[PDB]
């Protein structure tokens, strides 16, 4: 926030200097100075606009689920995409961005409105939920037609995609 | 690079302006010219918008290139397109990218 | 929007007590996008095999008959060809090949028709196109639609059953009927008699040409009149000319060649004439409308009836989607996922 109050407890990747400079970012982002951090502060800046994936990311950062970031979900965020991150928590953060109310679970209706939420009118909707029913078809293992994380790791674990999911900080 | 090579013409002169979104029908395909995707496999015009970095850079170069109703042949090399990563899927990696683009509209 | 059915069809749903397969129950269910068991699956291929294994490389078939050319995985547009063409219940049919690769639903297509040939093995003939083979389904989407729907055992299957189809067909002791065409090692009728079918197609000979020729691009208004020269566009076999085809022609005492082949914008294509006979020297038939949902042709089907050629036209027909190359959305979304979530974080840690 910019001064005092009681001890922030965190676990992350980030030493000294790391946690300094995120706070430092954190600060600029305050806007209003609450200490905590909103999706309209998060949409102040230039390049989060079309990003269809900005407000996923502000939910999965939400931990505690109050709807804004504080510091230590914004380390702990940022954290997971820290070189020193391991590919498991890499992954699990992908998991995420599909399993909408975090349960554990992607559903259909979760895939079809985080594909949507990217593809837009370049697919007609008949064809994405084609291809999405498709996919729990086949993807399903356990039976429940949800996939679970250890169903969509079965099919994504070989990809390497979170070795770019890595930012400097 | 991106070499464009017509195969419609189109008028000569309309041709996109950055933060213009570019209404086009494509179908990519490999060096071999073996087909891997095609927005009239969707009836669906792939619609993207210059400047704002919305396709690979072949793209931006290429379709920058056209004019309204022009329909040329994009051959985009793996560095303009997607290096040796490839894409998951579809595109293998070190792969030289020959797309037949149709620019349709513009809005 | 709908759902594939989750029901697997058992061998007691497809095949009768007389060991007939109930076409139509098949029918219904691979248009919802059904599967069968593996077993059953299968046990068409296989014993489709048999059939074909037992006929012979140059088949004889009588008119009426109803000829069709390329079918590519597009089994939606097969159903149509069977409105437009007649019931097999009661219609003599002769397909050209290629009934796979391109469309995304070629086992359904191998799978009806081999049903649709064990039900009709006497009226039901299927000639085999350059796509039938492994070094074509490997290349092309065929392989890894049988691992994404059934599994590899599936596949081979397929495979040696390929291996069984007839290689050309002789129709009403008028027509030869292949599906690529003319080839510098087969003169006469016999040499096709001769070959051994029953094996992956060489990378050269006759057998390769059959499936694999083409007529010259200019297969009329030629200056040269060079019988067969290098198909540069296949990167194998040859391109004819209309000088050989009259030479095969006249030499075997056949009034024309029917094939395929060659996608067509009015789904066939009649070639210079006999000056003989005013009949084409050549035809192509080509069974796939809107192929590769790219092209924007009509198809057709070749029906020849009393001494008369009567070409019947077809449109496209709609389909399911898939993504390319069988791709999940996970796999499909993933890479773009990665991109945005870090370029948000690229974004929000450089403002310093
Ligand atoms: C949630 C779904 C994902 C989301 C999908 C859609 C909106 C649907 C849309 C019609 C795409 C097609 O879906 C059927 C399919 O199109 C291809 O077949 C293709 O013809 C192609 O090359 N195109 C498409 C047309 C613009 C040019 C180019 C492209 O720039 O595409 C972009 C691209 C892939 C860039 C990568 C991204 C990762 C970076 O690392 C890499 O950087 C090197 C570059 C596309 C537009 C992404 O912005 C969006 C997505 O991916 C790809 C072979 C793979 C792609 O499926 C993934
Ligand atoms: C507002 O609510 C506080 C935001 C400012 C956070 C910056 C704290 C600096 C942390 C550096 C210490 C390193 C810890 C191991
Ligand atoms: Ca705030
Ligand atoms: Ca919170
Ligand atoms: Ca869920
Ligand atoms: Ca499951
Ligand atoms: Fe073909
Ligand atoms: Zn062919």
């Amino acid at each position: 926030g910019n001064e005092a109050s009681y001890p922030l407890e965190m676990c992350s990747h980030f030493d000294a200097d790391e946690i300094k400079r995120l706070g430092k970012r954190f600060k600029k982002l305050d806007l209003d100075n609450s200490g905590s951090l909103s999706v309209e502060e998060f949409m102040s800046l230039p390049e989060l606009q079309q990003n269809p994936l900005v407000q996923r990311v502000i939910d999965i950062f939400d931990t505690d689920g109050n709807g804004e970031v504080d510091f230590k979900e914004f380390i702990e965020g940022v954290s997971q995409f820290s070189v020193k991150g391991d590919k498991e928590q890499k992954l699990r953060f992908a998991f995420r961005i599909y399993d909408m109310d975090k349960d554990g679970y992607i559903s259909n209706g979760e895939l079809f409105q985080v594909l949507k939420m990217m593809v837009g009118n370049n697919l007609k909707d008949t064809q994405l939920q084609q291809i999405v029913d498709k996919t729990i078809i086949n993807a399903d293992k356990d039976g429940d037609g949800r996939i679970s994380f250890e169903e969509f790791c079965a099919v994504v674990g070989g990809l390497d995609i979170h070795k770019k999911m890595v930012v400097d900080v | 690079g991106v070499q464009v090579e017509t195969i419609s013409p189109g008028d000569g002169r309309t041709f996109p302006k950055a933060g213009q979104t570019c209404v086009v029908h494509y179908t990519g395909m490999l060096e071999d010219g073996k087909k891997f995707d095609s927005s009239r496999d969707r009836n669906k015009p792939f619609k993207f918008m210059l400047g704002k970095q919305e396709v690979i850079r072949g793209w931006e170069e290429g379709v920058a290139q056209m004019s309204v109703g022009q329909r040329a042949k994009l051959t985009i090399s793996p560095d303009y397109a997607y290096g040796a990563t490839g894409h998951p899927g579809i595109i293998p990696p070190h792969a030289t990218l020959v797309f037949d683009v149709e620019l349709l509209k513009l809005e | 929007v709908p759902f594939p059915p989750s029901h697997r069809l058992t061998a007691k749903e497809v095949f009768d007590n007389d060991g007939k397969p109930r076409v139509d129950i098949l029918k219904a269910h691979l248009m919802k996008e059904g599967r069968l068991e593996e077993t059953v699956a299968l046990r068409i291929i296989t014993e489709g095999a048999s059939i074909l294994r037992q006929e012979k490389n140059l088949l004889d078939i009588d008119a009426p008959v109803t000829v069709c050319g390329d079918i590519h995985g597009q089994f939606f547009d097969l159903m149509k060809l069977f409105e437009v063409g007649g019931s097999p219940a009661n219609t003599r049919y002769l397909f050209l090949g290629d009934y796979v690769d391109r469309g995304y639903f070629s086992i359904e297509c191998v799978l009806y028709l081999w049903a649709l040939k064990i039900l009709y093995p006497k009226t039901l003939f299927l000639l085999r196109g350059n796509h039938e083979c492994r070094h074509l389904t490997e290349y092309f989407t065929f392989k890894q639609e049988c691992k994404i729907k059934y599994s590899e055992r599936v596949y081979d299957a397929c495979m040696d059953a390929f291996d069984c189809l007839p290689l050309a067909a002789l129709m009403n002791q008028q027509f030869l009927c292949v599906h690529g065409g003319l080839s510098p090692e087969i003169n006469t009728l016999d040499d096709i008699r001769k070959l051994d079918r029953f094996k992956e197609p060489p990378a050269y000979g006759p057998m390769c040409d059959i499936l694999w020729s083409d007529p010259l691009e200019d297969f009329g208004n030629e200056k040269t009149q060079e019988h067969f020269t290098h198909n540069t566009v296949r990167g194998c076999s040859y391109f004819y000319s209309y000088p050989a085809v009259c030479e095969f022609l006249q030499h075997n005492n056949l009034l024309s060649i029917l094939r395929a082949h060659e996608a067509q914008d009015a789904g066939y294509r009649m070639y210079r004439k006999s000056q003989t006979t005013g009949f084409p020297s050549l035809i192509t038939i080509f069974s796939a409308p809107n192929y590769l949902d790219v092209y924007n042709n009509k198809a057709a089907v070749l029906k020849y009836e009393n001494n008369v050629m009567n070409i019947r036209q077809f449109n496209c027909s709609p389909h399911p989607y898939w993504l390319p190359n069988f791709m999940d959305v996970f796999t499909w979304s993933l890479p773009f996922v990665g991109e945005k979530v870090t370029e948000m974080l690229v974004n929000v840690l450089n403002i310093c």
